[PDB]
RNA sequence: AGUGGAGCCUGCGGCUUAAUUUGACUCAACACGGGAAACCUCACCCGGCCCGGACACGGACAGGAUUGACAGAUUGAUAGCUCUUUCUCGAUUCCGUGGGUGGUGGUGCAUGGCCGUUCUAGUUGGUGGAGCGAUUUGUCUGGUUAAUUCCGAUAACGAACGAGACUCUGGCAUGCUAACUAGUUACGCGACCGGUCGGCGUAACUUCUUAGAGGGACAAGUGGCGUUCAGCCACCCGAGAUUGAGCAAUAACAGGUCUGUGAUGCCCUUAGAUGUCCGGGGCUGCACGCGCGCUACACUGACUGGCUCAGCG
């Protein structure tokens, strides 16, 4: 059969939007003292199913929990 | 289980079989009272 | 014309991108490719010297 | 009483979607005690296609493999099924959920291929249309395995055995009792006076193509029997010729 | 009775426009796609985000690959498919380069099932006979029929297929079977002036209404014409003397149709065989032709008030 040619054009898609590699965010947490007592920066959620472990963001006037979307002042 | 196995060398992995045959409010009130607020956000009708 | 024998010829162009609708002899197949000739005559360079130089002997690579 | 009217709403919406943000009390259903009188309020099976993606989306992410299973296999699935009988292709986003699905690989088998191929009312096109989705997204080791072990030991169709192709095309690495379980598929029909399609015989050239190296002897000379029984003009010579060059371990 | 003349509406040309999506052009082109298009429908145009396989090679990842995510700020959009927030999620990998061996592919052929188009009256064997054979006889002098129909003549005799036949339907019943979702009559009570009442309450059973069975029309009878036969015409009685449909399941199609199978032949797959979605437009645009329609052009009318009757649904 007839076969067709094939064109070539060049547009870049090179450039595309990825998010910031954030690298190493669990020194963030806790701040360790030179005796060796744990003290944590960010608030602990207290959520039915994802407590003891798992932590807040810290909004610039708020708390913000990252699994089951606790809002506070 | 069959009869004509694996015979020679190497056993990397035991594997798991035995889970896939061997198987077979306040924040509720928040998010409705969200859902009305959007609702009515939608057509404002009033805002000078 | 055409890869597969059609010989047609532009009718109006539509988009402000370049498509075009096109009058054709018989049905297209989807398998189709149009194509139209365009000519321009060509003269040769003008680069003449009698002047060439004195090759070595020749052999095989 | 009045969640009832709020869940009736986006009853409305749901049926009626395209794309844009969803309201937020669709979005925590999986977080709720009560998910499943609350999801009959939505009516699944009135939805939109480009809804049932976004559906998808929500329950592969909010964990709980088991919650996660059970969606799929009574509003994802019998949707999937309803449209290869009814457009003969399948709808975009409707294609679109069933790679987001696999997301949980337990869920996804335990909720969409095991149940289908268990079924037997499963179409030859139905295979083909899921199967391509195995071949796109990778799948973990011991998931895969896991599934194919499942296939083996089924009973035979024909839409059953271009999953298992799919699945050692993937080229990973094999548990040996699996392998043992895929020659005793194969060997099955040894003595079947049944005419086998071309796509089982493709299933045992795949498997020879890239498994020639752990397969012992016994076994080895017991596929040569089986070519003997069952053979083929095109094929046969072929995984003959790959099991006559085979080095072992 | 019109249309063609008028206004308007719509269709096709043509003309514009970014786009005014579209096959068919003297029947089978022409309110065909159930197509009355604000959105969808939409195939068309102007814009904008988004991602687009497997494979091999080279890079990043457990000192998180990546997913999901409340609120706020962005452009024509409540874009976790961007930033403050980076909080979770534990491999479900994604970042560059490519080379053929790309498949929710496209089309072409072999084959497996099922449609439509032209007329609406033929079509086609088998066996026998005639001819070296193409072929012919059957399939025909004559009458007759819508007709290779029929009577009948006969080197033909028999068939199959369709039309015909079959079935329904409609016309008819003061005969029959019934009808608390049909109706009438009579009888009570009430209202009104011996009558009127779609006012209300059960003894009359089918006239009306319904829905069934059984009848009933068969060229039945008479007259004329006819080889005195096949048939044709007229007429009495009759509801009906010539009801309409489907079946009936033809001929030609090189028109084919459809998610059937062929490790089917090719062509294509960051040139997605219409990629999904988002916003706004267009299909109506108008000097003109060619056309189907609606309203009219009044006095057999218009207006105004009063009066009274359906059926398909
Ligand atoms: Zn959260």
């Amino acid at each position: 059969a007839k076969k067709r040619k094939k064109k070539s054009y060049t547009t870049p898609k090179k450039n595309k939007h990825k998010r910031k590699k954030v690298k190493l965010a669990v020194l963030k947490y806790y701040k360790v003292d030179e005796n060796g007592k744990i003290s944590r920066l960010r608030r602990e959620c207290p959520s039915d199913e994802c407590g003891a472990g798992v932590f807040m963001a810290s909004h610039f006037d708020r708390h913000y929990c990252g699994k089951c979307c606790l809002t506070y002042c | 289980s069959s009869v004509m196995r694996r015979n020679e060398q190497l056993t990397l992995h035991d594997e798991r079989f035995e889970k896939f045959y061997e198987q077979y409010s306040n924040r509720l009130q928040e998010v409705l009272n969200d859902y009305y607020k959007e609702k009515a956000e939608n057509c404002v009708k009033l805002n000078t | 014309r055409t890869k597969w024998g059609r010989r047609g010829h532009i009718k109006e162009p539509l988009g402000t991108h370049g498509h075009m609708k096109c009058s054709f002899d018989g049905k297209l197949k989807s398998q189709d490719t149009v194509l139209m000739n365009l000519y321009k005559r060509v003269f040769p360079k003008w680069t003449y010297d009698p002047y060439v130089p004195e090759p070595v002997p020749w052999l095989k690579s | 009483p009045r969640v009832l009217e709020v869940y009736r709403g986006v009853r409305e919406v749901l049926s009626k979607y395209r794309s844009g943000k969803l309201p937020k009390a669709f979005k925590i259903i999986p977080a709720l005690s009560n998910w499943e009188q609350i999801l009959y309020v939505t009516e699944p099976e009135a939805w939109t296609a480009a809804a049932m993606y976004q559906a998808t989306r929500i329950f592969a992410s909010n964990l709980k493999e088991r919650m996660a299973q059970r969606f799929y296999n009574l509003v994802l699935l019998p949707r999937v099924r309803d449209d290869v009988a009814e457009y003969k292709r399948l709808n975009f986003h409707l294609y679109m959920a069933l790679k987001k699905a696999l997301f949980k690989p337990g869920a996804w088998f335990k909720g969409i291929l095991i149940p289908l191929c268990e079924s037997g009312t499963c179409t030859l096109r139905e295979a083909i249309i899921v199967g391509s989705i195995i071949t796109k997204c990778s799948i973990p080791v011991l998931h895969s395995s896991a599934a194919m072990l499942k296939i083996a030991e089924m009973e035979y169709s024909g839409a059953n055995s271009i999953f298992l192709r799919l699945l050692l095309d993937k080229k990973y690495a094999l548990p040996y009792r699996v392998l043992d379980a895929l020659v005793f598929h194969f060997l099955g029909f040894r003595t079947e006076k049944r005419e086998l399609p071309v796509l089982w015989h493709q299933c045992l050239l795949t498997l020879v193509q890239r498994y020639k190296a752990d397969l012992a002897t016994d076994q080895k000379e017991a596929l040569l029997e089986l070519l003997r029984l069952q053979p083929h003009p095109q094929l046969s010579p072929e995984i003959r010729r790959e099991l006559q060059s085979a080095v072992p371990r």
